[PDB]
C-alpha cells in the first residue's frame, strides 16, 4: 500500500472535489433544476432566499442518498477503517453502489450515443459500461428529467395567468396588466394543494421508481 | 523519467473544450440559465476528457494570434450550431404569440407599441410544449453528437472558411416568419372568418357591436379551437427540427 | 445507519482523547512519578499536534466546500 | 512561442548552472583520487551557445554537449590531481548564489505574469 | 413519455382552461349582447353603457361559480402533480 | 469527561460558518422577509424601500421575535457553560431545548409526518422524540406555506383597489388609460393611512 | 477601564464596517431616497435620472441634513476623544445621545409603543432611557411611513394633469389615443415651470 | 517591440471593449435598428426572441465585416508572423481597413459638425481623419440610415393598415378594429413575398 | 509638505474610483444621456438605438465639450505635476478651478442659494470663494432642471405630428384606428429628413456654450 | 434581556483587561521591581496575543456572516 | 533524465497559458453576454 | 461645521508627516549623524509602515461602502 | 489626448521592464560593472510599476462598466 | 496511458520510494549487516525530496482546478 | 489509529535506545562495586518482542579479583554507539513527522 503520507496526500486532495460529487454524481442536479424552475413559474424570483432553497435540497438529497452512502459504508469505509482493505482498493470497492444508482437513473439513448462518441466496442450487458460512458449519460438524464419535470409544473402557472387575462379582456380592461392580478392566485393554489408536500413527495418517488 | 509533459494535454484537452463549451452556453435546453455553471462546466470537461485523447493533438501555443484565431474558430462554430437549434423554437414562439395576439389577449400593443405591458402567455405555452417535445425526441443528444462530428469535416487546426455560408444561417431567419405562418395557418383562418362574421354583425344597426360581444366570443373560440389544434404541432416539430438538422448538416459542412 | 454528525463527533472525540492522553502523560512526568520518558512525552506532543492539523485541514476543506455549494445560485 | 521565448533566456542559464554545480560536485568528490584533472565550463560561452542552438546530447549512458575545459593546476602534487578544494569551494558558492539568483528572477517573472492574468 | 401522452396532457390542460374560463366570458358575452339588442331596440347608443353591467355580471359570476372553479383547478394540480413521476423519460 | 480546549476552540470557530443559515432556516427571518418581499410586490412599485432596509429591519424582527428563546437558551446553556459547569457537547444539547419547541410550536403536522416517512422513522412516540434533522426541513416547509398564506391575503386589498380603479375608469369611458398608473398613489395612500407597516410587524409578530 | 489601543482599532474598522446600514437607519438617507423614487415614478420616466445621480444628491442632502448632528458628536464626543480627554466608550456613549435626540424628534410613538410592548420592556420613564435596540427598528418604521406620505402626496398634481388630458382627448371623441404619450411632455412641463427640483429638495429638508 | 507582460495587459485590456468594437465601429448597430424598427412594423413586439434579432445581426455583421476581416489578415495577421512588420505599426496597419469602410459609410456633414467641435482647422485630407471625430460621425450616420431603412420597411406595412381600415371604413363597419384584420395578411404579405431574404440582399448590398 | 510617494500613489488609487461619480456629477454627461431617455421615448420606440450605442455616443460628446476644460487642466496643473514643479496637494488644488469655473457657469443662482442656506455657510463675498460642497450638488439641481427642459422642447415636433396624424384618422370616420402605429414612421421621416441626430447634438453642444 | 451588542462589549472588555493586564506587567518588570518573572511576562503576553486573535477571528466570521445576509436579493 | 529545472519550468508554463486562455474565454464570453442581453 | 473631507485630508496629512519623519530620520542616520540610534529608526519605520496600513484599510472598507451604497435600485 | 497619455505611461513601464530585463541579462553573462542589489532594486521597481499599471487598468474598466450599465 | 492513470503511477513510485527508504531505515536499526549509515541517510534524503516534489505537484494541480471551476459559462 | 502503526516502529526503537542507554550508565556508575555483573538487552530481540524486557549478563573479559566484570572500553562504546542511534532514531522520526506537517499544511 501507499506511505502513510501519500494516504494523507490523498485523502486531502480528494476532499477537495465534494461540491463536484454533490452537482455531477448526485441526485442535488434534479433536485435543484426543478426548484430554480418552480420559483421562475410562480413569478417571485426571489421570495424562498435562495439559501433555504440550497439548505432543502441538501437534506432532501442527504434523505435520498441515504441507501448509498448506507452500502458505500458497510462495503468500503467499514472494511478501510479496520485496515482490512487498503486505500486504493477502498475508492474502487465504494464507487460501485454509486455507479448503480448512476444507472437506476440514466436513460439508454445517452448510453448508446455516449458509448458511440468513445469509438468504444459493443456492450452487451450493462456490466461493461465504464465510469468515462456512464457520468456524462447519467447528467444528461438527470438533465433531461429535471426539464421534464420542471415543464409539466410549469403549465397550471401558465393556465391561470391564461384564464385571468382572457376574463380581463371579456369585459374590456385592455390596459389592466395580467400578471399583478395572477400572482396572488398563484400563491394561493400553491398555498391550497399542498404546494411542497406534493412536490417533495412527487420528487422522491420520481427517484424511487 | 517523471516527465508528465503538461503542454501536450493542456493543447489536446484545451481547444475541444472550447468548442463544447461554447456549444453548451448557447444550445437550447443545455443553455437555460436554470442549470448551475458548475454543471455545465463539468459537463463540458467529462465530454472534452472522453473525446480528446482520440483526436490529433494541435500544437500551436497559447501565446500566439494563431491561439486567438483557434479560440474565435471554435466560439463561432458552437454558436452558430447552438442558434440554428434555437431558431425552431423561436418560430415556435412566433406562431405562439401570434395566435395569442389574434385571441385580442394582449391589446395593448396596438395602441403603445413596447409600452411594457405585454404577455405572450400562448407564446410561452407552446414554447415550453416545444422544449417538452424536443426533449422527447433526444435532440439534445444528437446536437452533442454533431458537435463531434464537425471535427472530422471541419478539423481543430485553423482552416480556410467560406461566405454565403454564414447568409444561409442568416437566411435561415426567414423560416421562424415561414414556418410560422404553417403553424398558424389553419386557426388564424377561421378566426379571420370569425372576425368576418363579427363584421356582418356590425353591418347591422350601428355601434352596439365589437369590444362588448366580439372579444369574448373570439376569446373562447381561440381557446377551444387551438386546444384542438394542440395534436398538430408534433408532426410540424419534428418537420422544424428535421430541417434545422439537416440545414445544419449542409450548411456547417 | 451512517450519521455525518455521529462519524465527526467520533473524529473529534479521537483528536480530543489522543491530546488529553499527551497532556496527562506530561503532567505525570512532571510531577515526578516514575515510569515516564521524556522522549514518549514529546513523541505524543507531536502526535496530538499532527493529529490536530488533520483536523484544522479536514475543516478548513468542508468549510470551503460548504460555502461553495451555499454560494452557488439556482 | 512568445512567453516560451521570453522565459528562454532565464531557464537555459539556470540549466546551465545546475550542469556546472553537477560538474563541480563530481570534482569535490574526486578531490582525493589520485591522476584527477579538475573540469570546469565557460560558463558564458556555453550559454550564448546553448541559446543560438538548442540544448543537445553526446547520447542517451547520456550527458550534455558541453565543452569540459581543464582547469589550471595552483600547485603540484605528487599523485597528481589538480584540484585545488579553495578554489572549488569558492566556486561551488559562487554558483549556489547564482543558481538561486536565477530561481529569483524567473520566479518574479512568472508572478509578474500572474499578476497580469489575474482580474 | 411517448408524443401521444404529451399532447394529451396539453389538452386537458387547455380543456382545463377553457373550463375555468367559460363561464365568466360566456356571461360576459351574454350581457354584452343583450345590452347591444336593447340598444338596437331603443335606438340608443354610447359605447359606455354597454361596459357597466358587464362588470357586476362578471364579478356575481365569481360568487356564483367560484368555488366550483377553485375546486376543479386545485383538482387538476393534484392530480398532475401526484402523476408528475409516472410520466417521467 | 470533556472535550479539551484546542477541540472546544476548532468547534466554536467551525460552528460561526452556519450562523446564516442558522439564522435563515431556523430562525424567523425566513417568513419575515417572503412577506417583505410579497409586500413590496403587492404595492405597485418592486423595489421601493431598498432591499437593506427591509434586511436590517427583518433581523430586528427576528431578534425580538427570538428574545425568549434566546434568554431560555442563556439561562440553560450559555450561562453555566461558561462558568466551567457543564461540558460543551451537554450545554449544546440542553441549549437545543428551547429552539427545539419554538420550531415545534409552528411546525405542521404533515410536514413533520412526511420528512419522518422519508427518514424511515417508524415508533416515534412523544413530541420530544423527533429528531433535530427530521425537525429541521418540516419547520422549512411549514414557514414557507405559512409565508405564502400570509403573502396570498396581503395580496387582496391591493387587487381590490386595482380592480376597483379599472372598473371606475372603464365604465366611465376612458379605457385608453393605465389603470396601475393612476392605482399606485392610491394604494400608497391606503398603506399609509391604516398605518400598514405599524399593524403588518404587529401581525407578524402576533403570528408566533 | 480605557480599551487598549489594538482592541480601539478593531473596533473602529469594525464599526465603519456597519457604515452603510447606520447610513440607512439612522439619518434621513431612506426618506430621501424612497421620494426621489417615487417622484421619479411619477414623472412617466422611470430612467430619466439615473440611480446613481439621485443617490449623489440623496447623499449631499442627508450631509446637509445633518451637519448639526455631526457638529453635536464632534464638540461633544469625538474632540476629547482625538485629544485623549475621555475613552472610546464614554466617547461612544457621549455621541450616541446627539443622534438618538434626532432620531427620537423624528419618530411616532405608536411605533415606539408597538416595539417597547412586543420586546417585553419594563416602564420606561420618559424620553431619556430608551434602548437603541428599540428606537432603531421604530425611527425605521416611522421614516417608511413617512416617505410614504410624502410620496402619495406628490403623486397628486401628475394625477390632475393626466386626468384632464385624458378628459380633453376623451371629450373630442379619440377613443383609441392613449394619455400617456401626451401627458410625459407636460408633465416634464409643470415640474420645470414650479422648479421642481430645488422645492422639493427644500422641501424635504424643511420636514427634517 | 516592448514587454511581453504589458502586451498581455494590452491585449486583455483592449478585450475588454469588444462590445464597443462591435457596436460603434462595425455596421452592427444598423442592422439591429432595422431588426427592432421591422419588428415595431409587423405590430409584434415579441415575436422573434431579442436574442435571435441579435444572433441573426451578428451573422450578418461577420458576413458583410468578411472583406474587411480579410484585408486585417493580409495586411495584420500574415505579415505579423513574417515579422516584415509587427507591433504598433501593424496594429495600425490592420486598423487601417476600418477606417477606409468607416470612411466609405460616413456622411460628411457629420465628419464636419465633430471637427468643428474639436477645434481641428487643418484637417484638409480625407484618408487622414483622426479616430476621434470619425467614431461619432460614423455612429450618427449608422442611425441616420437605419432610420431611413426603417421607414421604408414602414410604407408597405403602413399601406397594408391603411387599406384594411379603409375597406373596413366602406363595407360599413366602424366599430371593428383594423390591426387583428390586418395583422394576419401583414404576415402572408410578408412571407409571400419572402420579405426576409430580400431584406438581408438589400442590407448587404446597403454596406 | 509634499506627501509621500506611498501616501500619494493611495490617493490617486482611492480617487480613480470616483470617476462615474466626477462624470456624472461634474461633467456634461448627465445632461446628454437624460435628454437621449427622453429624445427615444418621443420618437416612439424606447427599444430605439441600443443603451450601449446612445451611452458611448454621450461619451464622446462629453468629453468633446470638456476638451477646453480638459487641456486647460493638463496645462496648468498636471504639466507641473509631471515635470516636478508641483505637489499633489497644490496641483489638486490648481487642477479644479476651471472645473469650478465651467460648473459654475451653467450653474442657477437659486439652487446655489439653497444649499448654501441649507448648509449654513456664511456670506459668500464672490462666486470665486463658493465651496465644493455648495457647487456640487447645486450645479446637479441646475443640470437636472436645464436637461428636462430640453427635453420638454424636444418633445413638441412629434406632438404635432401625433395630433395631426389623430385629427386626420377620426374627421375620416375611422376612430377605431390607433393612430401610434400610424404616427411612427412619420416621426421617423421628421427625424430623418431634418438630420435629427447631428442637430440634436449640435443644440447640445451650443446650449452648454 | 439577553442583548447581543452587551455580549460583545463584555468579550471587547475581557480582551481589553487581558491586554493590559500583560501590559502593566511587563511595564513593571522592565522598571526592575521584585517579585516579577520574565516567563510569567511572556506567558501572559502570549495570552494576551490569542485572546485578541480570537477576537479578530470572530469578528472576521461575524463580518463576514453579516454581509453575505444584507446583499441577498429582496 | 528530465530534472526539477526542466520539470518546474515546463510546468509553469502550462499554468502560465491556461491561465491567459481562461481569462481571454472569460473576456470573451462577457463580452457576448452582454451583447446579447441587449434590448434591441 | 464638521466635514469629512477635511478629516480625511487631515489623516492623509498625519500619515505623510509620520512617514516623512521617519525617511527623514533613515537618511540622516545613514548620513553618519550621531544623535540619533539605529533602534529609534527602525521603531519609527515601523510605526508608519503600521499608520499606513491602519489608513488603506479605512479607505477598502470607505470604497466597499460607497460601491455598495451606489449599486442600488432607488 | 487621453490615449496618447495612457501610451506613454505604457512605453515607460515597458521601458522599466526592458531595462530591468537587460541588465539582469547582462549581470547573467558575468559582465563586470553591474552590481546584484541595483538587479534586485531595479527589478523590485520593474514590478512595482507594472503592478500600479495593471491597479490602474482594473479601476479603468471597472469605472467604464459602471459607467455603461445605467438605464439611459 | 490516462492522467489519472499516469497521477497514479506517479503517487505509486513515490510511495514505494518512501517505504524502501523506511524499511531500509528500519533494517538498519535492526543492527543487519552490509546495511550503511550513509545510504539509509541519502535514501531518506531522496524521499522527503520525492515528498516535497508530490505536494508542488498537488497544489498547482489543485490551483489549476480551482481556476477552472470558476471559469464563466 | 493508523497514525500510531506509522510511528510505531521508530517510537519503539527509540524508547528501547533510551532505556539501553540507561542500562549501560548503570554499569557505569557501578563500575567499583565488587559483585557487580554487567547487565545489558539484546536489542534487536527486544525490538521485535515489543513490535509484535529481559536483561543479559555480559560475558567477561578480563577476570578481576573483586567479582566485578564491567570493563571500561567495551561499555564506553557501547555507550557512545547508542548516543548515536539515539541521535539518528530522533533524526528519523522528526524527518517523518516534518514530512506528515508538510503534506497537511497550505
Amino acid at each position: 500500500s501507499w506511505s502513510l503520507s501519500v494516504q494523507t496526500l490523498v485523502f486531502i486532495t480528494s476532499l477537495t472535489f465534494l461540491p463536484a460529487i454533490l452537482l455531477m454524481m448526485t441526485s442535488f442536479t434534479r433536485i435543484i433544476i426543478v426548484f430554480g424552475l418552480l420559483r421562475n413559474a410562480l413569478g417571485t424570483p426571489s421570495a424562498p432566499p435562495n439559501q433555504v432553497l440550497l439548505g432543502l435540497a441538501l437534506f432532501l438529497t442527504f434523505f435520498i442518498m441515504s441507501p448509498v452512502i448506507d452500502k458505500i459504508y458497510v462495503d468500503a469505509y467499514q472494511p478501510f477503517s479496520e485496515q482490512k482493505i487498503s486505500m486504493q482498493e477502498a475508492l474502487d470497492k465504494g464507487a460501485q453502489p454509486l455507479r448503480a444508482f448512476m444507472l437506476r437513473q440514466t436513460r439508454e439513448a445517452d448510453l448508446a450515443l455516449f458509448a458511440r462518441l468513445a469509438n468504444s466496442g459493443p456492450l452487451q450487458g450493462p456490466e461493461a459500461v465504464p465510469m468515462r460512458i456512464l457520468l456524462p449519460a447519467y447528467v444528461t438524464s438527470e438533465l433531461k428529467t429535471a426539464f421534464q419535470i420542471g415543464f409539466t409544473i410549469f403549465i397550471p402557472f401558465l393556465i391561470i395567468d391564461l384564464v385571468i387575462a382572457s376574463v380581463l379582456m371579456a369585459l374590456g380592461m385592455m390596459m389592466v396588466p395580467p400578471a399583478t392580478i395572477a400572482l396572488p392566485f398563484k400563491l394561493m393554489l400553491f398555498v391550497l394543494v399542498d404546494g411542497w408536500q406534493l412536490l417533495m413527495g412527487s420528487l422522491a418517488q420520481s427517484f424511487y421508481s | 523519467v517523471t516527465s508528465e509533459q503538461w503542454l501536450y494535454w493542456l493543447h489536446l484537452y484545451f481547444w475541444p473544450l472550447l468548442r463544447v463549451l461554447a456549444l453548451i452556453s448557447t444550445a437550447p435546453i443545455l443553455s437555460e440559465r436554470a442549470i448551475p455553471k458548475r454543471v455545465k462546466l463539468g459537463l463540458g470537461i467529462m465530454i472534452t476528457l472522453v473525446i480528446a485523447p482520440s483526436l490529433p493533438a494541435n500544437d500551436t501555443p497559447l501565446f500566439s494570434i494563431a491561439a486567438l484565431w483557434l479560440a474565435m474558430q471554435q466560439i463561432l462554430i458552437g454558436i452558430a450550431l447552438g442558434f440554428t437549434m434555437q431558431f425552431a423554437f423561436a418560430a415556435v414562439r412566433t406562431a405562439g404569440e401570434f395566435i395569442g395576439l389574434q385571441m385580442g389577449l394582449s391589446f395593448a400593443t396596438f395602441v403603445d407599441p413596447g409600452s411594457h405591458l405585454n404577455m405572450p402567455v400562448l407564446a410561452r405555452i407552446m414554447d415550453m410544449l416545444a422544449m417538452l417535445l424536443f426533449l422527447t425526441f433526444n435532440g439534445h443528444l444528437w446536437l452533442i453528437s454533431l458537435l463531434v462530428d464537425t471535427f472530422h469535416t471541419l478539423p481543430i487546426g485553423s482552416n480556410p472558411v467560406n461566405s454565403n455560408a454564414f447568409m444561409a444561417l442568416a437566411r435561415a431567419g426567414g423560416l421562424i416568419f415561414l414556418n410560422g405562418l404553417m403553424l398558424a395557418l389553419p386557426v388564424i383562418t377561421l378566426l379571420l372568418t370569425l372576425n368576418l362574421a363579427l363584421g356582418l354583425l356590425n353591418r347591422m344597426a350601428p355601434q352596439l357591436s365589437i369590444f362588448v360581444i366580439g372579444f369574448p366570443l373570439t376569446l373562447t373560440v381561440g381557446i377551444m379551437l387551438m386546444a384542438a389544434l394542440m395534436p398538430l404541432i408534433a408532426p410540424f416539430c419534428e418537420h422544424l427540427f428535421s430541417e434545422i438538422f439537416n440545414l445544419l448538416a449542409d450548411i456547417v459542412s | 445507519t451512517v450519521s455525518f454528525a455521529g462519524q465527526l463527533h467520533a473524529a473529534l472525540d479521537r483528536i480530543s482523547d489522543r491530546q488529553a492522553a499527551a497532556r496527562v502523560q506530561a503532567e505525570k512526568f512532571t510531577l515526578g512519578e516514575p515510569g515516564i520518558a521524556l522522549n514518549d512525552v514529546m513523541a505524543d506532543m507531536q502526535k496530538a499536534s499532527v493529529s490536530m492539523q488533520m483536523g484544522i485541514q479536514v475543516r478548513n476543506k468542508l468549510v470551503a466546500a460548504y460555502q461553495e455549494v451555499m454560494s452557488m445560485q439556482v | 512561442d512568445r512567453l516560451d521565448a521570453a522565459l528562454r533566456f532565464q531557464q537555459e542559464a539556470l540549466n546551465l548552472r545546475a550542469q556546472r554545480q553537477e560538474i563541480l560536485a563530481a570534482n569535490i568528490a574526486n578531490a582525493d583520487t589520485p591522476g584527477y584533472q579538475a573540469r570546469d565550463i565557460d560558463f558564458a560561452s556555453e550559454l550564448k551557445k546553448v541559446m543560438v542552438r538548442g540544448r543537445e546530447e553526446t547520447g542517451g549512458v547520456s550527458s550534455p554537449a558541453v565543452d569540459l575545459l581543464y582547469r589550471v593546476p595552483d600547485q603540484p602534487s605528487l599523485d597528481g590531481n589538480t584540484v585545488d578544494m579553495d578554489r572549488e569551494r569558492t566556486q561551488f558558492a559562487d554558483n549556489s548564489l547564482k543558481y538561486q539568483m536565477g530561481l529569483t528572477v524567473l520566479g518574479s517573472q512568472l508572478k509578474g505574469m500572474m499578476n497580469v492574468l489575474q482580474g | 413519455m411517448t408524443p401521444e401522452s404529451v399532447m394529451m396532457m396539453g389538452t386537458e390542460a387547455m380543456k382545463v382552461a377553457l373550463a375555468l374560463a367559460a363561464p365568466l366570458l360566456l356571461v360576459a358575452l351574454i350581457t354584452g349582447l343583450i345590452i347591444s339588442i336593447l340598444q338596437a331596440a331603443t335606438q340608443i347608443n354610447e359605447m359606455t353603457l354597454s361596459f357597466i353591467p358587464k362588470i357586476v355580471a362578471v364579478f356575481i359570476a365569481i360568487i356564483v361559480a367560484g368555488p366550483w372553479m377553485l375546486n376543479l383547478l386545485l383538482d387538476y394540480v393534484r392530480t398532475l402533480f401526484s402523476n408528475l413521476p409516472y410520466i417521467i423519460g
